[PDB]
Protein backbone atom coordinates (compact mmCIF):
# COMPACT_ATOMS: atom_id res chain seq x y z
CA UNK A 1 0.00 0.00 0.00
CA UNK A 2 2.25 2.71 -1.21
CA UNK A 3 -0.84 5.44 -2.75
CA UNK A 4 -1.44 4.86 1.15
CA UNK A 5 2.05 6.13 2.97
CA UNK A 6 1.90 8.79 0.22
CA UNK A 7 -1.68 9.97 2.39
CA UNK A 8 -0.27 10.22 5.20
CA UNK A 9 2.78 11.80 3.92
CA UNK A 10 0.35 14.67 3.09
CA UNK A 11 -2.48 14.60 5.57
CA UNK A 12 -2.48 15.87 8.88
CA UNK A 13 -0.82 14.22 11.92
CA UNK A 14 -4.12 12.73 13.71
CA UNK B 1 -1.87 -2.47 -6.61
CA UNK B 2 -3.85 -1.56 -9.76
CA UNK B 3 -2.64 2.21 -10.72
CA UNK B 4 -4.62 5.28 -10.81
CA UNK B 5 -5.88 8.24 -13.48
CA UNK B 6 -3.93 11.03 -10.94
CA UNK B 7 -1.67 12.12 -8.52
CA UNK B 8 -3.19 12.34 -4.86
CA UNK B 9 -2.67 15.99 -5.02
CA UNK B 10 -4.10 18.71 -2.94
CA UNK B 11 -5.17 22.42 -5.13
CA UNK B 12 -2.71 25.61 -4.03
CA UNK B 13 -6.18 26.86 -4.15
CA UNK B 14 -7.17 25.21 -1.33
CA UNK B 15 -3.98 25.40 0.80
CA UNK B 16 -3.81 29.03 0.59
CA UNK B 17 -7.54 29.38 1.52
CA UNK B 18 -7.34 27.18 4.50
CA UNK B 19 -3.83 28.32 6.11
CA UNK B 20 -5.78 31.69 6.40
CA UNK B 21 -8.45 30.02 8.45
CA UNK B 22 -6.12 28.11 10.11
CA UNK B 23 -4.35 31.29 11.46
CA UNK B 24 -8.09 32.72 13.07
CA UNK B 25 -8.41 30.27 14.71
CA UNK B 26 -5.11 29.81 15.85
CA UNK B 27 -5.06 34.17 17.06
CA UNK B 28 -9.06 33.26 18.56
CA UNK B 29 -8.21 29.92 19.91
CA UNK B 30 -5.06 31.26 22.37
CA UNK B 31 -6.50 34.63 23.16
CA UNK B 32 -9.91 33.34 24.18
CA UNK B 33 -8.48 30.39 25.86
CA UNK B 34 -5.95 32.36 27.78
CA UNK B 35 -8.13 35.23 28.75
CA UNK B 36 -11.08 32.20 29.63
CA UNK B 37 -8.00 31.19 32.21
CA UNK B 38 -6.90 34.79 33.12
CA UNK B 39 -10.92 35.64 34.35
CA UNK B 40 -11.12 31.75 36.40
CA UNK B 41 -8.03 33.06 38.50
CA UNK B 42 -8.28 36.91 38.92
CA UNK B 43 -12.10 36.45 40.37
CA UNK B 44 -12.40 35.27 43.21
CA UNK B 45 -16.35 34.51 42.54
CA UNK B 46 -15.35 32.28 39.77
CA UNK B 47 -12.98 30.24 41.70
CA UNK B 48 -15.43 27.02 42.27
CA UNK B 49 -15.62 23.35 41.42
CA UNK B 50 -17.40 23.40 38.28
CA UNK B 51 -15.16 26.31 36.81
CA UNK B 52 -11.88 24.11 37.61
CA UNK B 53 -13.31 21.55 35.93
CA UNK B 54 -13.54 24.66 32.75
CA UNK B 55 -9.88 24.96 33.44
CA UNK B 56 -8.93 22.02 32.74
CA UNK B 57 -11.14 21.96 29.51
CA UNK B 58 -9.55 25.21 28.95
CA UNK B 59 -6.18 24.22 29.04
CA UNK B 60 -6.71 20.95 27.13
CA UNK B 61 -7.84 22.97 24.14
CA UNK B 62 -4.86 25.65 24.51
CA UNK B 63 -2.73 22.41 24.46
CA UNK B 64 -4.19 20.82 21.55
CA UNK B 65 -4.56 24.26 19.81
CA UNK B 66 -0.44 24.96 20.13
CA UNK B 67 0.60 21.24 18.96
CA UNK B 68 -2.08 21.11 16.33
CA UNK B 69 -2.56 23.83 13.75
CA UNK B 70 1.48 25.12 13.62
CA UNK B 71 2.62 21.67 12.94
CA UNK B 72 -0.52 20.84 10.41
CA UNK B 73 -0.07 24.64 8.84
CA UNK B 74 3.36 23.34 7.96
CA UNK B 75 3.09 19.80 6.93
CA UNK B 76 -0.02 21.82 4.48
CA UNK B 77 2.78 24.39 3.33
CA UNK B 78 6.24 22.80 2.97
CA UNK B 79 4.52 18.85 2.68
CA UNK B 80 7.92 17.50 4.82
CA UNK B 81 8.40 16.41 7.93
CA UNK B 82 11.92 18.12 9.34
CA UNK B 83 12.09 17.57 12.74
CA UNK B 84 13.69 14.47 13.79
CA UNK B 85 11.79 10.66 15.29
CA UNK B 86 11.68 12.43 18.59
CA UNK B 87 9.08 15.28 17.35
CA UNK B 88 7.54 12.49 15.54
CA UNK B 89 6.56 10.65 18.74
CA UNK B 90 6.00 14.07 20.77
CA UNK B 91 3.54 15.82 18.64
CA UNK B 92 0.86 12.81 18.34
CA UNK B 93 1.32 12.03 22.08
CA UNK B 94 0.63 15.82 23.04
CA UNK B 95 -2.24 15.96 20.77
CA UNK B 96 -4.14 12.79 22.11
CA UNK B 97 -3.38 13.33 25.74
CA UNK B 98 -4.74 17.03 25.48
CA UNK B 99 -7.63 15.67 23.33
CA UNK B 100 -8.08 13.12 26.34
CA UNK B 101 -7.86 16.00 28.97
CA UNK B 102 -11.02 17.97 27.21
CA UNK B 103 -13.39 15.09 26.86
CA UNK B 104 -12.90 13.51 30.39
CA UNK B 105 -13.17 17.36 32.29
CA UNK B 106 -16.37 17.45 30.06
CA UNK B 107 -17.29 13.95 31.51
CA UNK B 108 -16.69 15.27 34.86
CA UNK B 109 -18.17 18.98 34.59
CA UNK B 110 -21.77 16.79 33.55
CA UNK B 111 -21.53 13.94 36.48
CA UNK B 112 -20.64 16.83 39.26
CA UNK B 113 -23.83 19.18 37.96
CA UNK B 114 -25.74 16.30 38.11
CA UNK B 115 -24.92 15.56 41.88
CA UNK B 116 -25.48 19.52 42.76
CA UNK B 117 -28.53 19.81 41.72
CA UNK B 118 -29.84 18.07 44.93
CA UNK B 119 -28.08 21.02 47.11
CA UNK B 120 -29.19 24.66 46.82
CA UNK B 121 -25.57 25.19 48.11
CA UNK B 122 -24.02 23.01 45.25
CA UNK B 123 -25.63 24.59 42.35
CA UNK B 124 -24.53 27.62 42.65
CA UNK B 125 -21.42 26.74 42.64
CA UNK B 126 -19.78 28.42 45.92
CA UNK B 127 -16.23 27.13 46.82
CA UNK B 128 -13.95 23.85 45.79
CA UNK B 129 -15.35 21.12 46.70
CA UNK B 130 -12.62 18.31 48.39
CA UNK B 131 -11.66 15.28 45.69
CA UNK B 132 -11.47 18.47 42.92
CA UNK B 133 -8.06 18.52 43.09
CA UNK B 134 -7.53 14.18 43.47
CA UNK B 135 -10.40 14.08 40.42
CA UNK B 136 -7.89 16.58 37.74
CA UNK B 137 -4.88 14.73 38.58
CA UNK B 138 -6.55 11.58 37.87
CA UNK B 139 -7.96 13.08 34.44
CA UNK B 140 -4.61 14.45 33.34
CA UNK B 141 -2.81 11.12 34.15
CA UNK B 142 -5.25 8.76 33.14
CA UNK B 143 -5.15 10.95 29.79
CA UNK B 144 -1.68 10.86 29.02
CA UNK B 145 -1.55 6.96 29.65
CA UNK B 146 -3.89 6.22 27.46
CA UNK B 147 -1.99 8.79 24.27
CA UNK B 148 1.83 6.68 25.47
CA UNK B 149 0.74 3.92 22.62
CA UNK B 150 0.43 6.96 20.22
CA UNK B 151 4.28 7.80 21.28
CA UNK B 152 6.10 4.15 20.81
CA UNK B 153 4.54 3.55 17.64
CA UNK B 154 4.94 6.89 15.61
CA UNK B 155 7.99 6.77 13.80
CA UNK B 156 9.94 8.59 10.45
CA UNK B 157 9.77 6.45 7.23
CA UNK B 158 12.32 6.79 4.71
CA UNK B 159 10.71 5.76 1.20
CA UNK B 160 10.63 6.18 -2.80
CA UNK B 161 7.71 7.14 -4.40
CA UNK B 162 7.89 7.75 -8.23
CA UNK B 163 12.11 8.61 -7.77
CA UNK B 164 11.17 10.85 -4.96
CA UNK B 165 13.12 10.95 -1.59
CA UNK B 166 10.16 11.22 0.93
CA UNK B 167 10.54 11.78 5.45
CA UNK B 168 7.25 10.24 6.05
CA UNK B 169 6.12 11.01 9.97
CA UNK B 170 3.60 8.51 10.63
CA UNK B 171 2.44 4.78 12.18
CA UNK B 172 4.47 2.33 11.13
CA UNK B 173 2.55 -0.25 9.56
CA UNK B 174 4.62 -3.41 11.49
CA UNK B 175 5.23 -2.96 15.13
CA UNK B 176 7.45 -5.43 17.15
CA UNK B 177 5.09 -6.20 19.86
CA UNK B 178 1.84 -7.78 19.38
CA UNK B 179 0.13 -5.15 21.25
CA UNK B 180 1.11 -2.07 19.06
CA UNK B 181 0.45 -4.31 15.66
CA UNK B 182 -3.35 -4.77 16.64
CA UNK B 183 -3.07 -1.07 17.65
CA UNK B 184 -2.42 0.43 14.58
CA UNK B 185 -4.96 -1.44 12.86
CA UNK B 186 -8.00 -0.06 14.92
CA UNK B 187 -6.63 3.16 15.89
CA UNK B 188 -8.92 5.28 14.14
CA UNK B 189 -12.23 3.21 16.03
CA UNK B 190 -10.19 4.12 19.48
CA UNK B 191 -10.43 7.36 18.60
CA UNK B 192 -13.70 7.36 17.61
CA UNK B 193 -14.97 5.60 20.04
CA UNK B 194 -13.67 6.98 23.11
CA UNK B 195 -12.82 10.43 22.41
CA UNK B 196 -16.66 10.81 20.78
CA UNK B 197 -19.00 8.32 21.28
CA UNK B 198 -18.11 7.74 24.82
CA UNK B 199 -17.92 11.63 25.95
CA UNK B 200 -21.02 12.31 24.30
CA UNK B 201 -22.73 9.20 25.52
CA UNK B 202 -21.89 10.10 29.44
CA UNK B 203 -22.65 13.76 29.06
CA UNK B 204 -26.17 12.72 27.50
CA UNK B 205 -26.60 10.71 29.94
CA UNK B 206 -25.99 12.64 33.09
CA UNK B 207 -26.86 16.00 31.53
CA UNK B 208 -30.47 13.90 31.27
CA UNK B 209 -30.57 13.02 34.72
CA UNK B 210 -29.50 16.40 35.81
CA UNK B 211 -32.74 18.14 33.82
CA UNK B 212 -34.90 15.25 35.09
CA UNK B 213 -34.43 16.62 38.80
CA UNK B 214 -34.55 20.11 37.83
CA UNK B 215 -37.93 19.45 36.46
CA UNK B 216 -39.15 18.26 40.03
CA UNK B 217 -37.76 20.98 41.05
CA UNK B 218 -39.65 23.56 39.01
CA UNK B 219 -43.13 21.51 39.75
CA UNK B 220 -41.97 21.78 43.73
CA UNK B 221 -41.83 25.91 43.42
CA UNK B 222 -44.71 25.92 41.03
CA UNK B 223 -46.77 24.53 43.51
CA UNK B 224 -44.97 26.05 46.20
CA UNK B 225 -46.64 29.72 45.10
CA UNK B 226 -49.95 28.54 43.56
CA UNK B 227 -50.75 26.38 46.67
CA UNK B 228 -48.45 26.99 49.56
CA UNK B 229 -45.76 25.61 51.74
CA UNK B 230 -47.11 25.03 55.18
CA UNK B 231 -44.13 23.51 57.16
CA UNK B 232 -46.50 23.06 60.71
CA UNK B 233 -49.48 21.19 61.01
CA UNK B 234 -52.54 23.24 60.29
CA UNK B 235 -56.50 22.66 59.85
CA UNK B 236 -57.60 22.91 56.13
CA UNK B 237 -60.79 24.04 55.14
CA UNK B 238 -62.70 21.45 56.33
CA UNK B 239 -60.96 20.75 59.58
CA UNK B 240 -58.70 17.84 58.77
CA UNK B 241 -54.89 18.07 59.86
CA UNK B 242 -52.30 18.68 57.37
CA UNK B 243 -49.03 19.32 56.56
CA UNK B 244 -46.54 20.49 53.69
CA UNK B 245 -47.78 21.57 49.98
CA UNK B 246 -51.84 20.36 50.94
CA UNK B 247 -50.80 16.91 52.25
CA UNK B 248 -53.86 15.01 54.13
CA UNK B 249 -52.57 13.31 57.46
CA UNK B 250 -55.53 12.16 58.75
CA UNK B 251 -59.18 12.50 59.30
CA UNK B 252 -58.83 12.24 62.96
CA UNK B 253 -59.70 15.38 65.43
CA UNK B 254 -56.55 14.40 67.29
CA UNK B 255 -53.85 16.58 66.79
CA UNK B 256 -51.19 13.88 68.79
CA UNK B 257 -52.37 11.36 66.27
CA UNK B 258 -51.91 13.39 63.43
CA UNK B 259 -48.52 14.19 64.65
CA UNK B 260 -47.54 10.35 64.42
CA UNK B 261 -48.85 10.48 61.17
CA UNK B 262 -46.69 12.92 60.06
CA UNK B 263 -43.38 11.19 62.34
CA UNK B 264 -44.27 7.64 60.08
CA UNK B 265 -44.24 9.82 56.63
CA UNK B 266 -41.21 11.76 57.64
CA UNK B 267 -39.24 8.92 59.13
CA UNK B 268 -38.33 11.24 62.00
CA UNK B 269 -39.70 13.14 65.48
CA UNK B 270 -40.93 16.17 64.21
CA UNK B 271 -43.14 17.60 66.88
CA UNK B 272 -45.81 18.94 64.04
CA UNK B 273 -42.81 20.50 62.15
CA UNK B 274 -40.84 19.62 59.34
CA UNK B 275 -38.23 21.08 57.22
CA UNK B 276 -38.31 22.30 53.50
CA UNK B 277 -37.07 19.53 52.32
CA UNK B 278 -38.77 17.04 54.07
CA UNK B 279 -41.82 18.71 52.93
CA UNK B 280 -40.08 18.41 49.43
CA UNK B 281 -39.37 14.90 49.38
CA UNK B 282 -43.02 14.16 50.72
CA UNK B 283 -44.58 16.43 47.43
CA UNK B 284 -42.14 14.29 45.40
CA UNK B 285 -44.35 11.47 46.64
CA UNK B 286 -47.25 12.79 46.43
CA UNK B 287 -47.11 13.94 42.81
CA UNK B 288 -45.79 10.23 41.80
CA UNK B 289 -48.70 9.06 43.17
CA UNK B 290 -51.23 11.80 41.51
CA UNK B 291 -49.50 11.24 38.05
CA UNK B 292 -50.11 6.98 39.13
CA UNK B 293 -53.99 7.86 39.15
CA UNK B 294 -53.65 10.15 35.90
CA UNK B 295 -52.23 7.27 34.26
CA UNK B 296 -55.16 5.10 35.70
CA UNK B 297 -57.93 7.99 34.37
CA UNK B 298 -59.26 6.81 31.46
CA UNK B 299 -60.17 11.03 30.42
CA UNK B 300 -56.74 12.23 32.12
CA UNK B 301 -54.40 9.43 30.55
CA UNK B 302 -54.52 10.72 26.64
CA UNK B 303 -54.32 14.21 27.05
CA UNK B 304 -50.88 13.68 29.99
CA UNK B 305 -49.11 11.55 27.47
CA UNK B 306 -49.59 13.79 24.48
CA UNK B 307 -48.22 16.95 26.98
CA UNK B 308 -44.75 17.99 26.90
CA UNK B 309 -43.33 17.98 30.66
CA UNK B 310 -44.11 21.66 31.51
CA UNK B 311 -47.31 21.28 30.61
CA UNK B 312 -47.42 18.11 32.18
CA UNK B 313 -46.94 19.81 35.55
CA UNK B 314 -49.38 22.56 34.86
CA UNK B 315 -52.52 19.54 34.75
CA UNK B 316 -50.43 17.75 37.70
CA UNK B 317 -51.28 21.37 39.22
CA UNK B 318 -55.15 21.39 38.67
CA UNK B 319 -55.14 17.81 39.98
CA UNK B 320 -53.70 19.00 43.67
CA UNK B 321 -56.34 22.10 43.51
CA UNK B 322 -59.65 20.11 42.11
CA UNK B 323 -58.65 16.43 41.93
CA UNK B 324 -58.87 13.88 39.19
CA UNK B 325 -62.87 13.81 39.12
CA UNK B 326 -62.64 18.12 38.91
CA UNK B 327 -60.17 18.31 36.41
CA UNK B 328 -61.69 15.82 34.06
CA UNK B 329 -64.85 17.74 33.57
CA UNK B 330 -62.79 20.16 31.34
CA UNK B 331 -64.25 17.77 28.46
CA UNK B 332 -63.56 20.17 26.42
CA UNK B 333 -60.18 22.36 27.15
CA UNK B 334 -58.49 18.67 28.01
CA UNK B 335 -59.35 18.06 23.97
CA UNK B 336 -57.84 20.77 23.15
CA UNK B 337 -54.54 20.43 24.80
CA UNK B 338 -54.23 16.82 23.24
CA UNK B 339 -54.81 18.60 20.10
CA UNK B 340 -52.27 21.05 20.72
CA UNK B 341 -55.07 24.12 20.86
CA UNK B 342 -52.91 25.69 23.30
CA UNK B 343 -54.55 29.57 22.94
CA UNK B 344 -58.10 28.13 22.10
CA UNK B 345 -57.61 26.24 25.42
CA UNK B 346 -56.17 28.98 27.06
CA UNK B 347 -59.18 31.42 26.04
CA UNK B 348 -61.46 28.40 27.12
CA UNK B 349 -60.36 28.01 30.68
CA UNK B 350 -60.74 31.72 31.57
CA UNK B 351 -64.12 30.93 31.51
CA UNK B 352 -64.63 28.44 35.12
CA UNK B 353 -65.63 29.64 37.72
CA UNK B 354 -62.22 28.14 38.93
CA UNK B 355 -60.65 30.94 36.76
CA UNK B 356 -63.62 33.47 38.82
CA UNK B 357 -62.49 31.85 42.54
CA UNK B 358 -58.86 32.10 42.13
CA UNK B 359 -57.65 34.21 39.33
CA UNK B 360 -54.15 34.51 40.00
CA UNK B 361 -53.28 30.76 40.30
CA UNK B 362 -55.83 30.11 37.34
CA UNK B 363 -53.94 32.70 35.12
CA UNK B 364 -49.86 30.87 36.07
CA UNK B 365 -51.37 27.92 35.35
CA UNK B 366 -53.28 28.61 32.08
CA UNK B 367 -49.97 31.04 30.73
CA UNK B 368 -48.36 27.54 31.34
CA UNK B 369 -50.73 25.76 29.30
CA UNK B 370 -50.27 28.59 26.31
CA UNK B 371 -46.22 29.02 26.56
CA UNK B 372 -45.31 25.70 27.73
CA UNK B 373 -42.86 27.17 29.50
CA UNK B 374 -41.62 28.43 33.58
CA UNK B 375 -42.45 32.44 32.67
CA UNK B 376 -45.28 32.54 34.75
CA UNK B 377 -43.10 31.08 37.78
CA UNK B 378 -39.89 32.32 37.54
CA UNK B 379 -37.78 32.69 40.40
CA UNK B 380 -34.50 33.15 41.81
CA UNK B 381 -33.65 29.22 41.99
CA UNK B 382 -35.17 28.70 39.01
CA UNK B 383 -32.89 30.78 37.31
CA UNK B 384 -29.83 29.76 38.87
CA UNK B 385 -30.59 25.46 37.44
CA UNK B 386 -31.65 27.14 33.84
CA UNK B 387 -28.05 28.81 33.91
CA UNK B 388 -26.57 25.45 34.82
CA UNK B 389 -28.35 23.08 32.23
CA UNK B 390 -27.74 25.80 29.63
CA UNK B 391 -23.77 25.79 30.62
CA UNK B 392 -23.33 22.09 29.88
CA UNK B 393 -25.31 22.30 26.93
CA UNK B 394 -23.76 24.56 24.93
CA UNK B 395 -20.28 22.84 26.16
CA UNK B 396 -21.11 19.81 24.91
CA UNK B 397 -22.74 20.87 21.54
CA UNK B 398 -19.46 22.89 20.53
CA UNK B 399 -17.72 19.60 21.52
CA UNK B 400 -20.17 17.52 19.33
CA UNK B 401 -20.07 19.99 16.61
CA UNK B 402 -16.60 21.03 16.51
CA UNK B 403 -14.94 17.17 16.22
CA UNK B 404 -17.37 15.76 13.96
CA UNK B 405 -16.22 16.30 10.68
CA UNK B 406 -12.47 15.36 11.64
CA UNK B 407 -13.74 12.33 13.24
CA UNK B 408 -16.32 11.91 9.69
CA UNK B 409 -13.39 12.06 7.82
CA UNK B 410 -11.33 9.27 9.57
CA UNK B 411 -14.33 7.15 9.73
CA UNK B 412 -15.47 7.29 6.01
CA UNK B 413 -11.98 6.57 4.96
CA UNK B 414 -12.19 3.20 7.10
CA UNK B 415 -15.06 1.81 5.47
CA UNK B 416 -15.02 3.28 1.40
CA UNK B 417 -11.31 2.77 0.77
CA UNK B 418 -10.38 -0.16 -1.75
CA UNK B 419 -7.11 -0.29 -2.44
CA UNK B 420 -7.75 -2.37 -5.58
CA UNK B 421 -10.39 0.26 -6.94
CA UNK B 422 -7.98 2.25 -10.25
CA UNK B 423 -9.73 5.20 -9.52
CA UNK B 424 -9.75 5.29 -5.68
CA UNK B 425 -6.21 7.69 -5.48
CA UNK B 426 -8.47 10.62 -6.08
CA UNK B 427 -10.89 10.02 -3.39
CA UNK B 428 -8.38 10.53 -1.31
CA UNK B 429 -7.86 14.08 -2.62
CA UNK B 430 -11.15 14.61 -1.57
CA UNK B 431 -10.25 13.07 2.03
CA UNK B 432 -7.22 15.26 2.73
CA UNK B 433 -9.14 18.26 2.54
CA UNK B 434 -11.92 17.33 4.69
CA UNK B 435 -9.14 16.11 7.92
CA UNK B 436 -7.48 19.17 7.27
CA UNK B 437 -10.58 21.21 7.59
CA UNK B 438 -11.38 18.82 10.80
CA UNK B 439 -8.35 19.77 12.12
CA UNK B 440 -9.74 23.51 12.16
CA UNK B 441 -13.10 22.59 12.73
CA UNK B 442 -11.41 20.59 16.45
CA UNK B 443 -9.05 23.51 17.21
CA UNK B 444 -12.19 25.83 17.04
CA UNK B 445 -13.30 23.84 20.04
CA UNK B 446 -10.76 26.06 21.88
CA UNK B 447 -12.21 29.09 19.92
CA UNK B 448 -16.22 28.31 21.03
CA UNK B 449 -16.00 27.13 24.26
CA UNK B 450 -15.01 30.94 25.52
CA UNK B 451 -17.90 32.51 23.27
CA UNK B 452 -20.27 29.68 24.81
CA UNK B 453 -19.90 30.76 28.28
CA UNK B 454 -20.13 34.83 27.39
CA UNK B 455 -23.33 33.67 25.39
CA UNK B 456 -25.06 31.74 28.63
CA UNK B 457 -23.15 32.96 31.63
CA UNK B 458 -23.94 36.53 33.12
CA UNK B 459 -21.00 36.42 34.71
CA UNK B 460 -18.77 35.40 32.37
CA UNK B 461 -20.05 37.84 29.76
CA UNK B 462 -18.91 40.83 32.67
CA UNK B 463 -15.73 38.75 33.55
CA UNK B 464 -14.60 38.33 29.81
CA UNK B 465 -15.52 42.41 29.54
CA UNK B 466 -13.93 43.30 32.25
CA UNK B 467 -10.34 41.61 30.85
CA UNK B 468 -11.03 43.23 27.16
CA UNK B 469 -11.30 46.74 28.77
C1 LIG C 1 -27.55 7.53 25.85
C2 LIG C 1 -26.34 6.77 26.35
C3 LIG C 1 -26.73 5.78 27.44
C4 LIG C 1 -25.67 5.71 28.52
C5 LIG C 1 -24.37 5.09 28.01
C6 LIG C 1 -23.17 5.90 28.49
C7 LIG C 1 -23.33 6.28 29.96
C8 LIG C 1 -22.66 5.28 30.88
C9 LIG C 1 -22.96 5.65 32.31
C10 LIG C 1 -22.13 5.28 33.28
C11 LIG C 1 -20.88 4.51 32.95
C12 LIG C 1 -19.67 5.43 33.07
C13 LIG C 1 -19.49 5.91 34.51
C14 LIG C 1 -18.49 7.06 34.58
C15 LIG C 1 -18.16 7.41 36.03
C16 LIG C 1 -19.42 7.45 36.88
C17 LIG C 1 -19.21 8.27 38.15
C18 LIG C 1 -20.44 8.16 39.02
O1 LIG C 1 -21.03 7.10 39.13
O2 LIG C 1 -20.95 9.33 39.73
C19 LIG C 1 -21.60 9.16 40.99
C20 LIG C 1 -23.01 9.70 40.90
O3 LIG C 1 -23.56 9.84 42.22
C21 LIG C 1 -23.86 8.73 40.09
O4 LIG C 1 -25.25 9.06 40.24
C1 LIG D 1 -45.27 42.36 16.90
C2 LIG D 1 -45.12 41.75 18.28
C3 LIG D 1 -45.15 40.23 18.20
C4 LIG D 1 -46.41 39.73 17.51
C5 LIG D 1 -46.46 38.21 17.48
C6 LIG D 1 -47.46 37.67 18.50
C7 LIG D 1 -46.80 36.75 19.52
C8 LIG D 1 -46.90 35.28 19.12
C9 LIG D 1 -47.20 34.47 20.37
C10 LIG D 1 -47.81 33.29 20.29
C11 LIG D 1 -48.18 32.71 18.95
C12 LIG D 1 -49.60 32.17 19.01
C13 LIG D 1 -49.75 30.95 18.11
C14 LIG D 1 -49.13 29.74 18.79
C15 LIG D 1 -48.32 28.90 17.81
C16 LIG D 1 -48.39 27.42 18.18
C17 LIG D 1 -49.56 26.77 17.46
C18 LIG D 1 -50.69 26.47 18.42
O1 LIG D 1 -51.26 25.39 18.34
O2 LIG D 1 -51.13 27.44 19.41
C19 LIG D 1 -52.38 28.12 19.25
C20 LIG D 1 -53.50 27.19 19.66
O3 LIG D 1 -53.47 26.04 18.82
C21 LIG D 1 -54.87 27.85 19.51
O4 LIG D 1 -55.88 26.85 19.52
C1 LIG E 1 -46.37 33.27 23.58
C2 LIG E 1 -45.25 32.26 23.72
C3 LIG E 1 -45.70 30.87 23.29
C4 LIG E 1 -44.56 29.85 23.34
C5 LIG E 1 -43.30 30.43 23.98
C6 LIG E 1 -42.06 29.62 23.63
C7 LIG E 1 -40.85 30.54 23.50
C8 LIG E 1 -39.69 30.10 24.38
C9 LIG E 1 -39.54 31.04 25.55
C10 LIG E 1 -38.95 30.66 26.68
C11 LIG E 1 -38.36 29.28 26.85
C12 LIG E 1 -37.51 29.31 28.10
C13 LIG E 1 -36.34 28.34 27.95
C14 LIG E 1 -35.08 28.95 28.53
C15 LIG E 1 -34.02 27.87 28.69
C16 LIG E 1 -34.45 26.83 29.71
C17 LIG E 1 -33.97 25.46 29.24
C18 LIG E 1 -32.49 25.31 29.44
O1 LIG E 1 -31.87 26.00 30.23
O2 LIG E 1 -31.78 24.34 28.62
C19 LIG E 1 -30.61 24.75 27.94
C20 LIG E 1 -31.00 25.15 26.51
O3 LIG E 1 -31.17 23.96 25.73
C21 LIG E 1 -29.95 26.04 25.86
O4 LIG E 1 -30.14 26.06 24.44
Amino acid sequence: DEEAVYFAHLDIIW
Amino acid sequence: PPPCQGPIEIKETFKYINTVVSCLVFVLGIIGNSTLLYIIYKNKCMRNGPNILIASLALGDLLHIVIAIPINVYKLLAEDWPFGAEMCKLVPFIQKASVGITVLSLCALSIDRYRAVASWSRIKGIGVPKWTAVEIVLIWVVSVVLAVPEAIGFDIITMDYKGSYLRICLLHPVQKTAFMQFYATAKDWWLFSFYFCLPLAITAFFYTLMTCEMLRKNIFEMLRIDEGLRLKIYKDTEGYYTIGIGHLLTKSPSLNAAKSELDKAIGRNTNGVITKDEAEKLFNQDVDAAVRGILRNAKLKPVYDSLDAVRRAALINMVFQMGETGVAGFTNSLRMLQQKRWDEAAVNLAKSRWYNQTPNRAKRVITTFRTGTWDAYLNDHLKQRREVAKTVFCLVLVFALCWLPLHLARILKLTLYNQNDPNRCELLSFLLVLDYIGINMASLNSCANPIALYLVSKRFKNAFKSALC
